[PDB]
Formats: C-alpha cells, structure tokens, sequence
RNA sequence: UUACAGACUUAAGCAGUGGAGCAUGUUAUUUAAUUCGAUAAUCCACGACUAACCUUACCAUAUUUUGAAUAUUAUAAUAAUUAAAUUAUUAUAUUACAGGCGUUACAUUGUUGUCUUUAGUUCGUGCUGCAAAGUUUUAGAUUAAGUUCAUAAACGAACAAAACUCCAUAUAUAUAAUUUUAAUUAUAUAUAAUUUUAUAUUAUUUAUUAAUAUAAAGAAAGGAAUUAAGACAAUCAUAAUGAUCCUUAUAAUAUGGGUAAUAGACGUGCUAUAAUAAAAUGAUAAUAAAAUUAUAUAAAAUAUAUUUAAUUAUAUUUAAUUAA
C-alpha cells in the first residue's frame, strides 16, 4: 500500500528487501522530520541475515547515522580512485542523451500502439450547425502553457447577406460598419481585447452586434439611402498585396497538341 | 542559501564562496591589514 | 503460427493515417512552434495520430515561413579585421487544422496533447465557433477612476469652484 | 539516416541548456534567466558536510532545463566519490548518507521538497532528474570541475609527474579506424538485411490496377525479421568510445 | 491484418487487449499503409512495445520529463548506484579489446618473446626459459638540437643460454631507461649466434683479435681455472657457457667495443678441431682426451 | 656566408576621393568639471547599437553611516512546535565587516587580438654507422598556392590539414481540403559535380600525358566553417584571484552643472560647386528583398497649415493585427 511505510507495526512478516524499501521510504519522505521508531528497528533487526550485518551493527547504525558507520569502518581514508581506469561498463554523458532520446521515442511509440486507440471510445458524430441559422463565427485564441494577454481577444465574423436584412436595412448596416464591412468579401470583421477575459470580451462584441442589427432595422427616421458605401479603406488594403488576377487567354488553347494515349496491350491484357 | 538551514535542518550546507571570504578576512588581520573600527554616529 | 502483429502496432511503423473531411468547418488551427525542426516535426506526427482516434480529421503539418532573427557582435578587434561574430535565430513553425468535429472532442485532443508535450516546443490554438446572431445571455479603467478620485481632492476642488 | 534516428544522432534541441519556445517573449527571457539562477544555488547545495574533517563535494553539470507545455524537468549529471563507507559490507543498507539525503529533498520530501518550491517560482509543475555518473572523465564538464577544484593540490607546483600519467592511461588507446569501420559494416549488414527481406517478401507476393498504386509491401514482421530491440540498439548507438582527450591548466 | 481475439489473446496480455479490439475497429482492414519519408517516429527494429525494457526504457519510478507518477509518488529513495545498467553482457568492450582488470603482472622477457615470435618465428618458450640477460653498458648521451639538449637512454645487453648460444643487443629511449633495456633485448635475441668451444668450457687455443681500438688477447685454459678476464668478458662468457679463460685487454678499454669485439672474436677468429682436420686433411688428437680414455 | 624559389608588398591599369560648409571622433587649450582613455625618436593616443534628467564614471552644494551580503549575540512583534518554555518568520540593535570607475609603478590568470606555424613533430618497427647520430632518392615534378602526383632502406600509426560537413543552386518525394495564397510559395527528407567523354594541335618524363582548341552530355557557376604550437599586443568601461590603499569616505543618496567649452591641428562622414543633370508631374496605381509589431505596429476618414484637390506636416479618431 501506499501508505505502508508510515505504519512500520505493519512491517512484521514481509520480505527481508521489502521492509529495507519500506525504512528507505520513510527516511526519504520525512526527512528532517524522521524520528526513530522501535517497531522499526524491529524489523530491520529481522533483515539482518539478508544482508549479513551483524544484528549489533544494525542498532548502532540505526541510532548513529553515517557518523556511526565511520566509527564501524574504524577510519574515514577510502583510496582516490578518481582517475581509475575505464571498465567499459558504464556510457559517456552524450551517449546517455542519446539513449535518452530513444526511451523518449518508444515512450511516445508505446502511447500510440496501446492508450490512442482507446481515445476512440469518445468519438462523437459531428453535429454540424446549420451555415443559416449559425452565420455568425467568434474566434477563439489559446497560448497553452502560457500567460499571453492576446490569449483575451476574441473576434467576430459574418457575411452581411446572411444576417437577414431587408436590401434598405443592409446598406444602412453597411454604412454604419465603415472600415469594419469589406465590400469585396462581404465580411463584417469586428474584434475586442478591451476586458480581460475573453468570455467578457465576447459579450461585449455580441452587444455591439445585436445594437447595429437594431439601429440598421429601425428606418423611421433615416435610412441613410442617399449616403454611398464608402470603399477607400478597402482600396488602401488591396494595393498593399499583390494581385495576379490574369489567367491564360482561352484562344490561346491548342487541346489538338495534347499527347495522345498509346495502346498498351499488356495493360489491356492485364486488365482481363 | 540562507533559507537552506531553516528548510532542511538536517543537512549542513557549506558555501565556500562565504566560507572563501571569511578566510581572507582572517588572513588580512593577522597581516595587520585589517578594517578600521567604524566611526559610530552617537560620537 | 508467427506472432501475430495487431494493426495498431503496425500504424506506428507507417505514416499517421487521416480521416476524410466531409463538410469543410474549420474548427480549430494549432501552430507549434520551436527553435529546432526535429522535435516539432515529431510532436506535430503524434497529433495526427491522436487525432484520428478520437475521430478528428486533421490536415498537415503544414511547414510556415521559417522566422529568423539576427544579432552581430562586434568582438575586442573592432580594426576590420575577422571582428564581428553572427548569430541567429530560426523559429519552425507548423500548422495543424482541425474540421468538422466538436468542440468536446477538440478540447480532448488539446488535453492529451498537452500532458504528453515535448521539450522546446510552443502551441497556440485558434478555435472558431460558429453561433446564431441573437444568443441568450450573452457570449471603469483604473486611470479612469483616479482621475475622478484626483479632481474631487480639495487640491484641485479649490480651483473647480466657481 | 544518421540525423533521422534518435540513436545515431545528438538532436540539436540538446545543444542549449534551457530547450524552451514561449510566444510570450518576456515570460521566456524570464525563465531563462530563471535557470541560471536555480543553477547556481544549485552548485551551492552540492557541497556538504558530517563533521568538521568529513566534507563532501558532489560534482554537478550544468542543468539541461527541458519546458514542456506542461512542465519543467530539470536534468543534471552529478558525480560523488563515496569516500565515508566505502566497504564490503551492507551497512549503508541501513542509514542514509548525507549524498542520499540530499536527492531526496529534490523530491521525495513530503513537506519541503525542492521541486514545489520551485514550482512557485515557475508557476508550472517542476521535476528534478539526477543522474549518477560514475567516472570523472564521462562528462567534460564534471571533469573540469573536479580538476579545478579537487586536484589544485596536484598542479599548484606544476603538474606532478604521477598526476599526468594518471591522466594519461585512464582510457586504453582504442584504434578508431578499426571502430569507425566495424560500426559502418554493422549499418551496411542492418541495411543489407531489410532489403533481402522486402525483396524477398516481393518476390514471394507475401488487383493489377491496385498494383501499381499502392507500395504497402506486406506484414511487418517479415519486413523487420531478424531486427530486434537486442541486436539493433546497442550496433547503431554513436559516442559510445572515449578516443581522444586533451587537458589543460 | 486483422485477427480474432482468441489469437490475440494467447500472445499479448489482458490489458492490452481492449486497445487491440478498438484499433481493429477503427482502421478499415482495406488500409493501404504508406512510409514517411520525412519523420521516422517507430524505431529502427520490430517491438511490440509490450514489455518495458530495463534499460532501453524509462526506469519505472524515475523522474523525467515524461514520467506519468505524480510528484509524490516517486519510487526512488537509493541514488548511490546508476539506475540503469548497460543491457545485455552489461559491457561495450569494442570487439577486439580486453578489459583491463589486471595491470602490472606483465614478464618483459614474454613481452619480447611474443613480439619476436610474431616477427621473426622463433619459439617464445626458449625466450622465457633458456636465456638469461645481463646488461653491459648503461648511460644516457644526448643531442645538441636548436630547442635544447635532448637526452636518450642508450642500453648495451648480452643475452645466453649458457650453452653456447649469445647474443649482443642494443637499444635506444628518450623516455626511460627501462625502455631502453626493453629493445636492447629485444635486439639480442635477434642477434644470438653460436660460439664454438673446447668441451663445452673453453676456447680452441689463443686468441689475438684488433676491434677498432680494442686489442684483444684471450688464451684458452685448463679446466677448473675459471674467468680472469675483463670484467666486460666476464658477463659475456657468463651467458656463452664459457668457464674457463684467460686474457687481457690493451689500448682501447671501452666496454662497448670489448662487449662487441669479443662476440665477434669468439666467432671469426676460431676454428673448431673438426674444421682444421677436415681443411688439412690430417687427425688432430687432444692428448689430454687420449690418456683418460679406455 | 653562397645560391634558389616563393612572399607580403610594390608600383602599373581602371573606378571613385582629396579644397568649401556642416556632422562626428581625437588633440590641444579652457574650465568648478569639461569623467576615463598615449612616453625606449618613422607614422600613430581613435568607444557612433543613441550623454537633456537618467545613463554617469566628472564638478558644486546638501545629506546618509553595519550601508546590498553572510554570520554572531540581544531585543521585541508573529506563527507553529512543545508543556510557559522551545523553534519559524519579521523588524531593530550589535561587530566582524559590506562597499570602492582606488591602484598594472597592483603581481599573476583569463579574454581576445595580432602574429608566424600549419605535408611537420613525436611514437613504433626496420636499416646504416664502433658510436654521438642518421634514415639518405631530394636541392623531385607540378599548381596561384599542399595545389596535385610521383619517388627513395625504409614502412606504418598518431597528429592536423584535406576528405568530410553545412549553405547556395538544380531536381525528386512528402505536407497545404491553393481564403493565413506568395503553389511563380512555404520546409522537411533525399539525389547531384572535387563534372564527364571523343577528337586535333603543341609540349612532355611522348604515355593509359599536361597545356590548348573542337565536338558531345550536364542546371552546375559561388561560399562557409576547420590544427597545435611559437613569438608578441591590449585593462577587458567586455571576467576573475591575490596583494596594496580609503572606511564620517576614495563608500551611499538628492538638486543643479559638465561630458556639448573653442585659438590651431588631425581622422572619418554628409551635402554641395548645373545640362551624359538637377527640379516638378505621372490613380483601374511599373517593378523588390529582408525585417518589425503585448515595455506594440498604427489603416481609412476628418480638421488645420491651405488653396478645388493632390502633396507634405501635425492634430482628432484608434479599423485590423500580436501576425504566411
Ligand atoms: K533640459
Ligand atoms: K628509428
Ligand atoms: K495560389
Ligand atoms: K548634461
Ligand atoms: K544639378
Ligand atoms: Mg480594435
Ligand atoms: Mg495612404
Ligand atoms: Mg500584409
Ligand atoms: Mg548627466
Ligand atoms: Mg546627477
Ligand atoms: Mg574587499
Ligand atoms: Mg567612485
Ligand atoms: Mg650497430
Ligand atoms: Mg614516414
Ligand atoms: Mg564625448
Ligand atoms: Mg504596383
Ligand atoms: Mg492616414
């Protein structure tokens, strides 16, 4: 059990190596905060044959520490062996990140072989929404791992010709965007970063949208029909990218010059 | 550094970069190069 | 009989499989980004896979335009002589498109793939959520406030007065 | 070949100490300098001590500092000469050295582990990773450590005739070309015998038309017979001989 | 392929069965697999990936970047051994080497046995067993270059088997002395000749040889006389199987050109009682011989 | 002391520049300061990745005194631990000190610079000489040049050039539901040349040859990094270590000033001195590349200068985008 080693009176009757695992766990995970316990020497008392340390040893050693191993060793001067010769049993540190690079692939290769397939188990038929009664598209962005503050922004997005305007409505709606209504893609494109929270920042779009839908609507006191649509911030945007708008002349066309497909018996042999 | 006695009370770290400068410290009074004792505001 | 190899071992040896799109809704763009091709590359082959279990369509990893920044530094010399070291900067980038899936589904694949990341590569994620025009419920500055706070202090009502 | 397998090649993500892409420009200057911070107090806590005479350095590499989008795992190689109980017996079965204690704090301790600590100061989930290297002469920069700092007694009066034969037969003089070329004919007979598998698969034929479209050539295990996780790994692995050194003071 | 349960449940384990089921449902068994050419994310060789290998995977317990155990639940309390040791034998000896567990029991008489064995076939056991070394001349000379004096270690030995066989060697290091000896007697063996002698003990007659500057005067004696001759000489008979001789050098004493000359004496200015008689066509009787015989 | 060859350099040729004003650096001088930057007789002390404050290192005045660190010992305020004492944190105080653009006439180490060297050392073996030593052809050929190839009682290894490698270029495969469009693109992988072949001519060490031209095939034409030593330079205001000196001041903060002074001199730039060249105008808008935009890039419009309008400058307003 995970917590086992916080009950050493539970110890008695395991194995010699799994009650020297379950002291090591304790003295890791308690730390500073270790305090000798009878029922665990005990038990280390009981491994004293699979290790061969004498049972007078494990007492000292279990009371004294490192300082009393010192004491059993009868001095503290172990040879250098900084310099000793290579055994060939041990991998230099370049070689081990390239071991480690491998444990990473096969990790990911075991991930895909056994755990993605059981993502199948959640799979949902697309339940798509209708392009009519859903015109409208709100632009979500995520930094994963990150505090971004574009992560706030949200945008909106919608072909004026599917918001149900009457033909003197649309145009009012037109005029009011200004710089937000692309004549040439029809797209009415408004975007807001102002609060902190993207979710507020959606409202806040989805307000403005619902006060232009009313505005454009109410024609009791001007319809705005005499005002023309105003392009030129859509003319200032299209000389900035380049347009290729030739396509090759279709006189021009000679299909009579087009290899012609051989007869291959084989292949029609094969076929058969 | 400081925080590391407080928070693991059981290992005693050394910092030898304190420990080289308390060395020279030592080392410059016994050369008779030591600090003059500081003026104190009360004189 | 030799043991047999199940197909979901043999996919890993192949090229990631991917499902059709049938209506062509953009529902999500992932780019990755990293200062090294080789992790992204890897990463971006593991979305594909765990996309398509969860039956996600998903196109790429399309390869964007490299970004490279520069920095020169000129050394001790400055006498003309090999007395500026270059260095630079290339951030790949990768995008990963998501259609016609829902947005429970899409939020699965971006948990899984966050649990399992790879070192040095970044993520941003653009989700597009097509609504109705009217919904239901829904989807003061700090200067503001001292200003207000600043010209009601005797300091500055002293003068307001008329 | 080399540069598309993860044995034969160093991926260049490995050659910076922090592997980290943040679109956040600033939060990456931050965790970067983040790192050579947590670096040098690192190298703070490796020097310890059980009594006034009983001081132990532990040699450290520098921290390879891995960002995921999830978390931080901070990987060193760390070498220590366990100069204390260096016996026979099994008596450091029983308590734990002062080396042990000190990697535990990384995270095993439940109360005061390192990595939460850390964690705060990130703000993401941090793991500490150490490796134990066991020769000096494994990673150039534990080496250097050492040297500089441990065998000064050695070179302060010029370099000791013994201290610079000792740093000279560390490693038996291995013929490189002989290894150059025994690793080069273990990749041509790998290369030599997935091809007679698939010709073979080919010729044996494990729709016309679909014959001529497709190029799945048929069942794995054909394809990859006699090409095992105990024969393929361990051929192909690169770095894997010192043959050549050069120390200087 | 796709196979039923039943098969794929007498190879691989239980919980991995489940996963099996659902990848077999998801890809169509008319899937036609294609290779990338750009990523290779499956390994090199053919792996299930049903079994955690020891060391070729992560260690179960250790922290890393990609263990799935949460933070407090590590199972790494030991961190004075390495994790993972090297699979297989547990060893990359490159093939061809041996691991040097052993040093400093090497024989430099096995050592230049081997090597001369390998170079010129001659048999290492007479090397070891039957020839004895004694070094003659030891000193270090030097040349004057435009960095400095540059000292060399100059080494002159004698090498015998006592039984008529020496031989004279010489050897030059710039690093030690001991490596000088080395291919001096390395030189030796290759150099051992047979000397003629009188029983086995001696000389045939008296002996006026001029090396160079040595004059060399060696007269052969009775048995039981021994060595009384330069103490050059002395060693040189020593390793030849000469006991009994008599001589004096004059003019030039250097030991080198008495070691050299009295080797090239012993070969180029005898002849055997045998070789006489046959020359001159006429018996040749050792008198001494004749009155103790039947 | 002889000879040889090759250098780096040289002048030659070509295309720009040499005086004027101004910009900027240095010097000198001045100044409270004009921070610092050079002394063994050719010349020659140069920091343009931004000096209004800050920067700042200088000057004047005022002001601070354990100061930014670590530790010791007290005192408290606070939280835990432990039966009121202990331990944690915090503040204050205490004294070792901290700090120092103080010192190369402060000694060493780094750093980088220049600089030759980069086919030569060492090692192994063999061979010659009694030996110290030598290793022999060879004072080889050839190239702009280790360039390339031959050769000798020498052979080989290491060493490093070179190869290799990357970039560019050409091509192939993969990826993009071709509205993030530039598919005429993006970027991963692979291939290609250090080109190849025939023929005639001229030389040759004349042969299975170089220099040439001719014909044929080809997209094929350019770069990058790279060894260790030796001799020498720089304060690095671009990092250290020691010694040495200041410690109510050579440390620290604030206000203002200076670094922007001006006789002469010098370096490096800019704009000019007019017609193979300057100025206007060119809206279904001639034609780029490489970069930048969360410590932002700022569209269109309107207003004023200002005139029909345009142009230019600023203001008002702040569309889109944090980005193929
Ligand atoms: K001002
Ligand atoms: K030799
Ligand atoms: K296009
Ligand atoms: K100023
Ligand atoms: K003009
Ligand atoms: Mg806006
Ligand atoms: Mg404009
Ligand atoms: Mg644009
Ligand atoms: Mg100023
Ligand atoms: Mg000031
Ligand atoms: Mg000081
Ligand atoms: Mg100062
Ligand atoms: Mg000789
Ligand atoms: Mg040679
Ligand atoms: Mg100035
Ligand atoms: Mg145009
Ligand atoms: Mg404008």
């Amino acid at each position: 059990s995970a917590d086992l080693y916080m009950h050493p009176e539970k110890w008695k009757g395991l194995p010699p190596q799994r009650i020297l695992e379950l002291y090591w766990e304790r003295m890791a995970r308690l730390g500073s905060e270790y305090k000798p316990n009878k029922d665990e020497l005990n038990a280390l008392l009981t491994t004293s044959e699979y290790s061969n340390v004498p049972v007078n040893d494990i007492k000292k050693l279990y009371h004294r520490g490192e300082q009393g191993a010192i004491d059993i060793k009868g001095g503290n001067v172990n040879r250098d062996n900084s310099l000793r010769p290579f055994m060939f049993d041990e991998l230099p540190s370049q070689a081990q990140e390239l071991v480690a690079q491998h444990r990473e692939q096969r990790f990911y290769n075991r991930l895909a072989a056994y755990e993605l397939p059981l993502l199948a188990q959640y799979r949902q038929e697309y339940k798509r929404p209708s392009p009519e009664s859903h015109p409208v598209t709100y632009r979500y962005t995520s930094y994963v791992g990150e505090e971004h503050p574009n992560s706030r922004k949200v945008v909106l997005s919608v072909k004026t010709k599917e918001l149900g305007l009457e033909e003197k409505s649309l145009h009012k709606f037109r005029i009011l965007a200004r710089s937000r209504y692309d004549h040439t893609t029809d797209i009415f494109k408004m975007s807001s970063d102002k609060f902190e929270h993207a979710s507020q920042n959606a409202r806040y779009l989805h307000d403005i949208l619902q006060r232009l839908l009313a505005e454009s609507k109410d024609l009791t006191e001007d319809d705005f029909s005499d005002v023309p649509l105003d392009t030129r911030h859509t003319i200032a945007k299209s000389l900035r990218k380049k347009k290729r708008d030739y396509e090759f002349p279709e006189h021009w066309k000679r299909p009579e010059d087009a290899p012609k497909k051989k007869f291959d018996i084989v292949d029609q042999l094969l076929s058969t | 550094f400081r925080h590391l006695k407080t928070l693991y009370p059981d290992i005693e770290f050394v910092d030898l970069e304190e420990q080289y400068r308390l060395s020279m410290v030592e080392a410059k009074k016994r050369r008779g190069k030591g600090a003059p004792k500081k003026m104190k505001k009360d004189a | 009989s030799t043991r047999p190899y199940p197909v979901n071992v043999e996919a890993v040896y192949y090229a990631p499989l991917k499902l059709p799109i049938k209506y062509g809704d953009l529902v999500a763009d992932i780019q990755l980004r990293s200062y090294d091709n080789e992790n992204l590359d890897f990463y971006s082959d593991f979305i594909l896979r765990t996309g398509y279990y969860l039956g996600i369509p998903l196109t790429g990893p399309k390869p964007l335009p490299t970004r490279r920044e520069r920095w020169t530094v000129i050394k001790s010399p400055f006498v003309h002589a090999k007395s500026k070291e270059n260095f630079e900067r290339h951030t790949h980038k990768r995008l990963i498109r998501a259609w016609d899936t829902n947005p429970e589904v899409l939020q699965m694949l971006i948990a899984y793939i966050t649990k399992h990341s790879m070192a040095g590569v970044g993520m941003k994620c653009n989700f597009f959520q097509r609504s109705e025009i009217s919904l239901d419920l829904g989807s003061t500055s700090a200067v503001g406030q001292k200003v207000l706070e600043l010209l009601d202090s005797p300091d500055f009502k002293k003068h307001l007065e008329k | 070949g080399n540069i598309n397998n993860k044995l034969q090649h160093l991926n260049n993500m490995n050659n910076w100490n922090t592997q980290i892409y943040n679109y956040n420009k600033n939060m990456e200057i931050m965790n970067t300098m983040n790192d050579k911070l947590i670096n040098k107090l690192l190298y703070k806590m490796m020097t310890l001590k059980l009594n006034n005479m009983n001081i132990n350095k532990i040699i450290m590499s520098k921290t390879i500092n891995q960002h995921s989008l999830n978390k931080l795992n901070i990987k060193f190689y760390y070498y220590n000469n366990d100069i204390n109980n260096n016996n026979n017996n099994n008596n450091n079965n029983y308590y734990m050295n002062m080396m042990n204690k000190l990697m535990n704090i990384m995270n095993n301790n439940m109360n005061n582990n390192l990595c939460n600590i850390l964690s705060y100061y990130y703000k993401k989930k941090v793991t500490i990773e150490p490796i134990k290297l066991s020769y000096i002469y494994l990673n150039s920069d534990i080496f250097s450590k050492y040297i500089s700092l441990n065998d000064m007694d050695k070179y302060n009066n010029g370099i000791l005739t013994n201290y610079q034969r000792m740093l000279n037969n560390i490693m038996p003089k291995l013929n490189d070309h002989n290894i150059s070329m025994n690793y080069i004919n273990n990749i041509n007979n790998i290369n030599n015998n997935k091809y007679n598998n698939m010709i073979n698969l080919l010729n044996n034929n494990n729709n016309n038309y679909n014959n001529n479209n497709n190029n799945y050539i048929g069942n794995i295990n054909n394809i990859y017979n006699n090409m095992t996780i105990d024969n393929i790994p361990m051929d192909i692995l690169m770095y894997k001989y010192l043959v050549g050194w050069s120390i200087k003071f | 392929q796709h196979y039923d349960e039943s098969l794929l449940s007498r190879y691989y384990p239980e919980s991995l069965l489940k996963s099996i089921k659902l990848a077999q449902q998801t890809i169509p068994e008319d899937t036609k697999f294609r290779v990338s050419r750009n990523v290779e994310f499956a390994p090199p060789y053919l792996d299930d990936f049903t079994k955690i290998h020891p060391f070729w995977d992560y260690k179960p317990g250790m922290p890393h970047l990609h263990a799935q155990e949460e933070n407090n639940n590590f199972s790494i309390f030991r961190w004075d051994q390495v994790q993972q040791p090297l699979p297989g034998e547990g060893n990359i000896l490159p093939p061809g080497v041996s691991l040097p567990n052993d040093g400093g029991r090497k024989s430099k008489s096995a050592d230049v046995a081997a090597g001369l064995h390998k170079q010129t076939g001659v048999d290492p056991d007479y090397i070891t067993r039957k020839l004895t070394m004694k070094p003659l001349v030891m000193k270090r000379v030097s040349n004057q270059t435009g960095k400095g004096k540059i000292a060399s270690f100059y080494a002159l030995v004698v090498v015998g088997d006592k039984n008529g066989m020496v031989g004279l060697g010489e050897g030059k290091s710039r690093e030690e002395m001991s490596k000088a000896i080395f291919k001096a007697h390395w030189d030796a063996v290759r150099n051992l000749k047979e000397i003629p002698r009188y029983e086995n003990r001696t000389i045939y007659g008296d002996i006026d040889f001029r090396y160079h500057g040595v004059k060399l005067h060696l007269r052969s004696a009775k048995p039981g006389f021994g060595l009384r001759v330069n103490h050059v000489i002395f060693e040189i008979c020593e390793c030849a199987g000469i006991k009994d001789l008599s001589g004096k050098v004059y003019k030039s004493r250097n030991d080198m050109n008495i070691a050299k000359g009295t080797i090239e004496a012993f070969t180029k200015a005898q002849k055997t009682l045998d070789e006489v008689a046959l020359g001159r066509g006429k018996k040749l009787v050792d008198v001494r011989k004749v009155y103790y015989s039947s």
